[PDB]
RNA sequence: AAUUUCUACUAAGUGUAGAUGGAAA
């Protein structure tokens, strides 16, 4: 229910910030406007479910994911300068993802 | 500036009878439902790609 | 002949659909982007009176964003979301899911659609 | 009758077809063992 | 005979005059009250091709609030200022002052007066 | 729906927010 979950913990294991990113807030000159990104995805999924062909309702999803986590990459190498840590991503190679 | 810069040309993909735009004035609509001003009216012409 | 006719009404059929596509696309030019209403594309124009439903070589998807042409004023439409490019030129709604079209949507519904 | 882009009838039929084949050929591709010893080659040969 | 096609025809024109309206009304719906064009009023239907401008019984004054009739959509116009109730149906633009009209306005030009 | 290009846009009006390593095969 989430495209991706973000939590940062201290060095002692408390829960010092969690959010979900399901709305990348640009912020622009102050006034930050929120733009979803998984209702949108929801609604291009759906328009594939009725495309009858989906060779291109099909390209256009795999584009909007990878123009997702191109915006995500900010949300994140804000983070890293924000609290000086460091990163913990799961390892693809022994995952079952359900 | 690491150099050997190089210079590209494309030509005009689409056709002339081919281009669409939103006309001028015309009050568009907004696709993203956070944005709460619900329309826009530019002054001059959006020619899509 | 005959053949004069009845090669001239197929003008006044081509000159009304225009006109009905003329009084949609400005009522499609409104509607929040998440209401505008399942639509029958096609690329030849469509009486939106019989329309045989029956045909099977039409679909009924979400009609996006609706622009207008460049060197005439044609109001062509968009599918879907846009970056499918299916412009196509003529439309009619429906109350129809996908495939299963059930009947054709009246213009002051698609009106009265926005709420 | 149309532009093979913007027409599907043209596009649907082909991909429920390549679609299946190419399931076949996915499904089939494993009867390999990719190398080893002694093998039905009267079966493999027509196989490859 | 002959007098079913002539009596056709007469339609065509209609169907082209009721596009040609519904195409005009929706960009007389947006220029500011101060600049929308001097048209020529009349309650039937105007060809903005031909028009025969040396016709003396058609005036050019300025366009007021182009609204939307209830019962149909036919959209009606308002000459100069409302409260005169000069309610016309059909226009067209002319760059035509008072009476002396001197061309009819093509449409992207009334299109393009806003600026 | 404007873009070196992509994505989402309209973002206060010829644009806003991110991202971008291209040429060859
Ligand atoms: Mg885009």
């Amino acid at each position: 229910r989430n495209l991706l979950y973000i939590v940062v913990v201290d060095g002692k294991g408390n829960i010092v910030e969690q959010y979900s990113l399901n709305e990348i807030i640009n912020n622009f000159n102050g006034i930050r406007i929120k733009t979803d990104y998984h209702s949108l995805l929801d609604k291009k999924e759906k328009e594939r479910f009725e495309a009858r062909q989906n060779w291109t309702s099909i390209e256009n999803i795999k584009e909007l994911k990878a123009g997702y986590i191109s915006q995500v990459v900010h949300k994140i190498c804000e983070l890293v300068e924000k609290y000086d840590a460091v990163i913990a991503l799961e390892d693809l190679n022994s995952g079952f993802k359900n | 500036l690491s150099g050997g810069a190089e210079l590209f040309m494309r030509r005009a993909s689409l056709k002339k009878e081919e281009l669409v735009v939103h006309p001028a004035n015309s009050p568009i609509a907004n696709k993203n439902p956070d944005n709460p001003k619900k329309t826009t009216t530019l002054s001059y012409d959006v020619y899509k790609d | 002949m005959y053949l004069v006719v009845q090669a001239l009404i197929r003008a006044c059929i081509i000159k009304e659909i225009d006109l009905y596509t003329e009084q949609l696309y400005n009522i499609i030019k409104s509607l929040p982007y998440d209401k505008r209403p399942n639509v029958v594309y096609s690329d030849q124009p469509l009486d939106p009176n019989n329309l045989d439903l029956s045909e099977p070589e039409l679909w009924a998807e979400q009609v996006g964003e609706c622009m207008r042409y460049a060197h005439n004023d044609q109001p062509c439409f968009y599918i879907g979301s846009t970056k499918r490019e299916l412009r196509v030129n003529y439309i009619v709604p429906v109350i129809g899911v996908r495939d299963e079209i059930e009947r054709v949507m009246t213009l002051e519904e698609v009106r009265n659609l926005h709420k | 009758e149309k532009s093979l882009k913007k027409n599907d009838a043209v596009v649907a039929i082909m991909k429920d077809l390549l679609d299946s084949v190419k399931s076949f050929e996915n499904y089939i591709k494993a009867f390999f063992g990719e190398k080893e010893t002694n093998r039905d080659e009267s079966f493999y040969g027509d196989f490859v």
